[PDB]
């Protein structure tokens, strides 16, 4: 850099902000370098020395331009029930998710730390609230006039067929049989 | 784990996360931003240590130890604060482990 261009650390002039890759450090009262994603501030800047940025170690990360004193820990490796939808790298956290047919029983800010299988509503029972990424299916018993003849996390209680002359009446798990 | 046990376990995890977030907000309100940065790191390792109770229980005690060492290291010059965080995290993990053991014993 030539003499024209100010290097970090420097005090910003009245009416200024720091540059794009810089932050204003309140202890030094100076503009100081941020560290890139994948690095952290091993040493904070002073009035005469800039930030010292070092690389993150494996299983730690920083996702943003930063001045953290240590990199953040990645979440634990996913268990065999889960799917790793984002790998742990020096620049991003690990993300674990649940498979279809499962919900997240213990949720993280991103992803899941404990998955559980969705309940299946047996014959005579239908879905009352469908499963969501973070909540189990809720079942209900089918009321007269309706039925469910399946074991299913999605099938609802559906109406009996109509007919005037009933050979075998419908119940909660089977349709009416009509003469 | 039945839904009651999961809810009690989740409530304990949230208590530790919410305590850490309040300590971060406190550091921000008092403008001790370098402490707020250290607390972000400690929070990330708390999350990993909690994860491991469910993904790989054989690693849990090692991840808890690494959490307390991170608190000791990053907050070495703030021993009062360091003691408060270790005590909340120790107490939180003891409760989660207690609920887990009680459910596995049934």
């Amino acid at each position: 850099l030539p003499a024209q261009v100010a290097f970090t650390p420097y005090a910003p002039e009245p009416g200024s902000t720091c540059r794009l890759r810089e932050y204003y450090d309140q202890t030094a009262q100076m503009c100081c370098s941020k560290c890139s994603p994948g690095q952290h501030a091993k040493v904070f800047c002073t009035k005469t020395s800039d930030t010292v940025c070092d690389s993150c170690e494996d299983s730690t990360y920083t996702q943003l331009w930063n001045w953290v004193p240590e990199c953040l820990s990645c979440g634990s490796r996913c268990s065999s029930d889960q799917v790793e939808t984002q790998a742990c790298t020096r620049e991003q956290n690990r993300i674990c998710t649940c498979r279809p047919g499962w919900y997240c029983a213990l949720s993280k800010q991103e992803g899941c730390r404990l998955c559980a299988p969705l309940r299946k509503c047996r014959p005579g029972f239908g879905v009352a609230r469908p499963g969501t990424e973070t909540s189990d299916v809720v079942c209900k018993p089918c009321a007269p006039g309706t039925f469910s003849n399946t074991t299913s996390s999605t099938d609802i209680c559906r109406p009996h067929q109509i007919c005037n002359v009933v050979a075998i009446p419908g119940n909660a798990s089977m349709d009416a049989v009509c003469t | 784990l039945n839904p009651e046990q999961v809810a009690k376990i989740g409530a304990a995890i949230d208590a530790g996360r919410k305590y850490l977030d309040a300590k971060i907000e406190e550091a921000k309100k008092t403008l001790t931003l370098r402490t707020a940065q250290a607390l972000l790191v400690i929070r990330s390792q708390y999350e990993r240590a909690v994860d491991t109770l469910f993904t790989d229980p054989s690693a849990a005690e090692k991840e808890l130890a690494a959490t307390l060492a991170t608190i000791d290291r990053l907050l070495k010059e703030h021993p009062e604060l360091a003691a408060e965080i270790k005590a909340f995290i120790r107490s939180t993990m003891a409760e989660i482990r207690a609920l887990l053991a009680a459910s596995l014993a049934a």
